[PDB]
RNA sequence: ACGGAAGGGCACCACCAGGAGUGGAGCCUGCGGCUUAAUUUGACUCAACACGGGGAAACUCACCAGGUCCAGACACAAUAAGGAUUGACAGAUUGAGAGCUCUUUCUUGAUUUUGUGGGUGGUGGUGCAUGGCCGUUCUUAGUUGGUGGAGUGAUUUGUCUGCUUAAUUGCGAUAACGAACGAGACCUUAACCUACUAAAUAGUGGUGCUAGCAUUUGCUGGUUAUCCACUUCUUAGAGGGACUAUCGGUUUCAAGCCGAUGGAAGUUUGAGGCAAUAACAGGUCUGUGAUGCCCUUAGACGUUCUGGGCCGCACGCGCGCUACACUGACGGAGCCAGCGAGUCUAACCUUGGCCGAGAGGUCUUGGUAAUCUUGUGAAACUCCGUCGUGCUGGGGAUAGAGCAUUGUAAUUAUUGCUCUUCAACGAGGAAUUCCUAGUAAGCGCAAGUCAUCAGCUUGCGUUGAUUACGUCCCUGCCCUUUGUACACAC
């Protein structure tokens, strides 16, 4: 029916999940990336964010 | 128009993805890795193999429905987005390619 | 004619080395130009906890992304410019051109 | 999960499966004339005089304007 | 899944033409890109297509990368009644 | 391994001398218990309890009361174009213009439907079956081969009596020699550069034009196409700089240590990042299209829709926030930061003008950003006043009424604003936490989550103390010796 899956996800935690694992908690939305923080900590390196200090 | 952030975290994440979608599917031809360097009027996409036969396969036409696919995925116009192949140096100062050759050796049954 | 070239990368060399071929080139042209203007480096931060659960010790882990920014003012005519564009082509590093 | 009684009623109902009739297509049988039409069809330049109204009670139901045509001829 | 032949000959003519095809894994999207169909159709119908050993797969963040093999282009072939090599997305 | 055994050396997750506290009150938030249809669940000494980036209206969501749908691939069998099957107006029905189902007939036409096998999905179970990651043992200095030597052997030496170091760091000693990992070295950042390169997206000075006062030159300002000049301040890139330098003491007189001078810097200059071996049957299948096995798989534990719940309150604990007042509250003025973030096929940060007590609204404008928001004109602070030791003009919980904003939706008030209400709290018992310099503490600001919601966290800057410069008494840690009836090891 229409009515399936009729409710709005204009905002809030339904609207947004990760591009990696489609994970609704812990986004990272910053610089609009929108990946959850783990696997964020997985590809930070690749991303070409890196630790110094 | 956008910022030049979200421009670097942007091709930081096409590079991420590529590489995650190329050392899923070309993992049986030695895939060590992939380099991209963008240009005026095209941006050119390196990946360094071993099988490079393979990763070609008959006349380019693996290579060519590899570029279709992320011509289609990132919305690049077609001819605009290139991807080369190079059999690279030194396969064994490579820690994915030795690691994948474990896992099909093991895959195969080895001790 | 003032155009401007602007690099916008994050390997530092590979900018430098840029902005210097393309200097000698411009006054090997002997062309007028504001030289090689750095903008202040952009850190990019990102402060995550390291876990994947929630235990532990509440250890914190900062990933930063240092984004270095520079600017070359240029007068010169259209074909210069044109063979200028046409070179320097660096990996990982991002260059525009803008006029008027 | 440790059982589920159904507190509701035991209302397994599925519904039809566009109940299988007999031969259809009835506009009518002429002895050695043409044949008329029952059903008069929707008044819509879609329709290419093929497809019946129906004619359940106080109004004529269509096909190609699938739901809402309404006339009471 | 039911769907009709309209849009399954969308799908399949789409793939002969290309070799590859992307969809994002969306269900409820309503709207591909690249083909006017639903993208739970086409999910759908490319999964009906790889069962039977014609077309593979790769998830990969989300976004089902499709590409045909040889089975697939002469299955393909017989099935929207096409001359012998006409065209297939493997081009020189 | 342990010892209420010894020796040596260490640590504000130990103490000493203190500082600010917590524990006491109100409230916020987390946990247990109780209640409930559900109050989803994990985690329980450090190493659970403002943790799951967990600030939940719906979604999130996994729980509860109900309603749909199938996204059951594929193969085989059955029905079958005289039709497999799909959909549907209106009415009944239903929270519901969900045909869900029923009435009535229409519509579509090989995609299907039924059965079998076989899949697929699952925030379903197993973190004691696992991978990965993280934490901890453990922020301490420790760990390991090779060839020799000792021992029947497990094993040991090397890897050590002393002295030194933050450090198995070194001087040395020596059945050991030569090595490796860790530490250190390294990298980032904070400090210095009137030395280099520069720069209307950072400034400065002069020149023009112009405003005010003094006029006698001047002082304070403004000025984008007024140019000229420079880089001190600002940004960077390349370098330099400190190595404990010099001197004086002290030490077998070696490693080193102490004091002074010079110096931007003399606690490995400060702060971090990285960080060995071996393990825990630590946590996590609720991050993962990472997963084996088990369970379920169509009136499903899949998925979605409506509405609740995660907030429920006799009580007990843990992080905190406000305070208990004159070193103060309030009202006027004065008036200074740094880290950062920001809109494209979207609607972000908003200047300015106007309206409004206010919150906020409206018309425009700038900015994809060293340029614009933003000098983020922050707060604490300072100076004048009012108040006056009175639970008082402290304090601002608990309430009532109204006005706004976000959103589909605010009712168990989302928040904001206005008025009124004006409670405990009079400095907190046993206990107990953190801390040695721009550190503690006070003070606010930015970012994260975010449609809206900070009393939270991550960083930033602003004001800036006292008291040690030690010890092993408590709590533990490292090494050696010693005793052991311990080995899941007090
Ligand atoms: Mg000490
Ligand atoms: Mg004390
Ligand atoms: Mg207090
Ligand atoms: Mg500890
Ligand atoms: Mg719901
Ligand atoms: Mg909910
Ligand atoms: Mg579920
Ligand atoms: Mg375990
Ligand atoms: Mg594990
Ligand atoms: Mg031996
Ligand atoms: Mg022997
Ligand atoms: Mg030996
Ligand atoms: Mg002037
Ligand atoms: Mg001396
Ligand atoms: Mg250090
Ligand atoms: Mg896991
Ligand atoms: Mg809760
Ligand atoms: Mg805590
Ligand atoms: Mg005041
Ligand atoms: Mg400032
Ligand atoms: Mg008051
Ligand atoms: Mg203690
Ligand atoms: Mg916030
Ligand atoms: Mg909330
Ligand atoms: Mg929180
Ligand atoms: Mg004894
Ligand atoms: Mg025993
Ligand atoms: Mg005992
Ligand atoms: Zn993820
Ligand atoms: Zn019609």
């Amino acid at each position: 029916e229409n009515v399936w899956f009729s409710h709005p996800r204009r905002y809030g935690k339904g609207s947004r999940q990760c591009r990696v694992c489609s994970s609704h908690t812990g986004l990272i939305r910053k610089y609009g990336l929108n990946i959850c923080r783990q696997c964020f900590r997985e590809k930070a390196n690749d991303i070409g964010f890196n630790k110094f200090r | 128009l956008i910022s030049k952030k979200r421009k670097l975290v942007a091709d930081g994440v096409f590079y991420a993805e590529l590489n995650e979608f190329f050392t899923r599917e070309l993992a049986e031809e030695g895939y060590s890795g992939v380099e991209v360097r963008v240009t005026p009027t095209k941006t050119e996409v390196i990946i360094r193999a071993t099988r490079t036969q393979d990763v070609l396969g008959e006349n380019g036409r693996r290579i060519n429905e590899l570029t279709l696919l992320v011509q289609k995925r990132f919305k690049y116009a077609p001819g605009t987005i290139v991807l080369y192949a190079e059999r690279v140096q030194d396969r064994g100062l490579s820690a994915v390619a030795q690691a994948e050759s474990m896992k099909f050796k093991l895959l195969n049954g080895l001790a | 004619i003032k155009i401007r070239i602007t690099l916008t990368s994050t390997k530092v060399k590979q900018l430098e080395n840029v902005s210097s071929n393309i200097v000698k080139n411009a006054e090997q042209h002997n062309l007028v130009k504001k030289g090689p203007v750095r903008l202040p480096t952009k850190v990019l931060k990102i402060s995550t906890r390291k876990t994947p659960n929630g235990e532990g010790s509440k250890t914190w882990e900062t990933y930063e992304m240092r984004i270095h920014k520079r600017y070359i003012d240029l007068e010169a005519p259209v074909q210069i410019v044109k063979r200028i564009t046409q070179i320097t082509i660096e990996p990982g590093v991002d260059v525009e051109v803008v006029v008027a | 999960r440790k059982k589920k009684v159904y507190t509701t009623p035991k209302k397994i109902k599925h519904k039809h499966k566009a109940v299988k009739l007999a031969v259809l297509s009835y506009y009518k049988v002429d002895a050695e004339g043409k044949v008329t039409k029952l059903r008069r069809e929707c008044s819509n330049p879609t329709c290419g005089a093929g497809v019946f109204l129906a004619n359940h009670k106080d109004r004529l139901y269509c096909g190609k304007c699938h739901s809402v045509y309404k006339v009471n001829a | 899944m039911l769907m009709p032949k309209e849009d399954r000959n969308k799908i399949h003519q789409y793939l002969f033409q290309e070799g590859v095809v992307v969809a994002k894994k969306d269900f409820n999207q309503a709207k591909h890109e690249e083909i006017d169909t639903k993208n739970l159709y086409v999910i759908k119908a490319l999964q009906s297509l790889t069962s039977k050993g014609y077309v593979k797969t790769q998830f990969s963040w989300q976004y089902y990368y499709y590409t045909l093999t040889e089975e697939g282009v002469e299955y393909l072939r017989e099935y929207l009644n096409l001359p012998e090599h006409i065209v297939p997305g493997t081009y020189i």
